[PDB]
């Protein structure tokens, strides 16, 4: 069973380099090519290049030539051939290298090549910022001032880095929750909202919390939502 | 180098139904493989050399085509199959294909809400517009100040398609200084929709109830 398996997500700043391993198993290491690619929002997949365990021989795509070193560590015991490290150090970074960074290699065909990729690792996320890690501030997005369809939210702004959960009342609403991906401001910190929709005759009667959750500031927030005080 | 052009962008089909994607070479008489991308899963092999199905592939998947004209066909499609389709030879890739669920035509309500008094005292007003449940995918969001259009100062976030009623839902957030958004009265958000026979807006006025 050839498994890959690359190391964890990570934020860099602009100018560092990063090293994703992708730790192989299941075969003959030294017998195959590893090749790397990445998965650029709103690019596409951009081949990295590949490298040949044996003698540690590598080829890199022409217009990231300097900007990437492979490099692996091979079993020493020739009793136990079928497992090996290799890796994809990357330098030189800006916001623009923020992609989901894969090993990949070739599946059973001998006379296909070795870009048809049958193996793959599970993805390591790559985020390339200059921001602080910071926890979010929750506003409410109130129900506006009937008995029909009412829609209500918070508002999760300047938070950095991903991810943010959200929850309503304690996982006991979840019918009619919408909760947004994030967008990247200006500023280098996410914003997100979460909405639901719920009958107008309940906003009297009903609370309805969010429960918002930041584990990289540790920072969690219940808010509550309830129609804007008014005269 | 050898660029590959995948057709369409997007395809809209329900379950049952038989998926043609395309995908063009700028040289001819190299083999085409192709690969599934689910949303949040990692990328899978379906096709190499052409026609050959990879590990697993069910044989609903068929890869054919040749010289520079190369076709995935899904046959009688499953729900599992509404993913992105990219083609590849060598390290050349498609910009991919999204197999995407069609549905009727459903109008978004809409909803707008203003910014909040405790964000206003930090110095910062989100106004933000929310479309809810609603299907194409494809709509136009027009933020208006007293009647000015607004540009540059707004960003959008849709769902994903909803995996039981295969509709979307959209935000767009509007920041302003609470200096500007003192300056004007009448805070309106306009969407345009293929279910909706004209635009409609949704409006509060600063200050109001
Ligand atoms: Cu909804
Ligand atoms: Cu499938
Ligand atoms: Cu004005």
């Amino acid at each position: 069973q050839v498994q890959l398996v690359q190391s964890g997500a990570v934020i860099k700043t602009p100018g560092s380099s990063v090293k994703i391993s992708c730790r192989a198993s299941g075969y003959n290491f030294r017998d195959y090519s590893i090749h790397w690619v990445r998965l650029i929002p709103d690019k596409g997949f951009e081949w990295i290049g590949w490298i040949k365990p044996l003698w540690g021989a590598v080829s890199y795509a022409r217009q990231l030539q300097g900007r990437v070193s492979m490099t692996r560590q091979l079993s020493q015991d020739p009793d136990d051939p079928d497992w090996g490290v290799a890796y994809m150090e990357f330098s030189g970074l800006t916001p623009a290298d923020t992609a989901e960074y894969f090993c990949v290699r070739r599946g059973s065909c001998d006379y296909c090549g070795d870009f048809p990729w049958q193996y793959w690792g599970q993805g390591t996320v790559v985020v390339v910022s200059s921001a602080s890690t910071k926890g979010p501030s929750v506003f409410p997005l109130a129900p506006s001032s009937s008995g029909g369809t009412a829609a209500l939210g918070c508002l999760v702004k300047d938070y950095f880095p991903e991810p943010v959960t959200v929850s309503w009342n304690s996982g006991a609403l979840t019918s009619g929750v919408h909760t947004f991906p994030a967008v990247l401001q200006s500023s280098g910190l996410y914003s997100l909202s979460s909405v639901v929709t719920v009958p107008s005759s309940s906003l009297g009667t009903q609370t309805y919390i969010c429960n918002v959750n930041h584990k990289p500031s540790n920072t969690k927030v219940d808010k509550k939502v309830e129609p804007k005080s008014c005269d | 180098e050898i660029v590959l052009t995948q057709s369409p962008g997007i395809l809209s089909l329900s379950p049952g139904e038989t998926a043609t994607l395309f995908c063009k070479a700028s040289q001819g008489g190299n083999a085409m493989t192709w690969y599934q991308k689910r949303r949040g899963q990692v990328p899978r092999l379906l096709i190499y050399d052409t026609s050959r199905r990879a590990s697993g592939v069910p044989d609903r998947f068929v890869g054919s085509g040749s010289g520079t004209d190369f076709f995935l066909t899904i046959n009688k499609l499953d729900r599992e199959d509404f993913a992105v389709y990219y083609c590849q030879q060598f390290e050349f890739f498609g910009l991919g294909s999204e197999l995407e669920v069609h549905r009727t035509v459903a109008a978004p309500s809409v909803f707008i809400f203003p910014p909040s008094d405790e964000q206003l005292k930090s110095g910062t007003a989100s106004v933000v517009c929310l479309l809810n449940n609603f299907y194409p995918r494809e709509a136009k969001v027009q933020w208006k100040v007293d009647n000015a259009l607004q540009s540059g100062n707004s960003q959008e976030s849709v769902t994903e398609q909803d995996s039981k009623d295969s509709t979307y839902s959209l935000s767009s957030t509007l920041t302003l200084s609470k200096a500007d958004y003192e300056k004007h009265k009448v805070y309106a958000c306009e969407v345009t929709h293929q279910g909706l026979s004209s635009p409609v807006t949704k409006s509060f006025n600063r200050g109001e109830c």
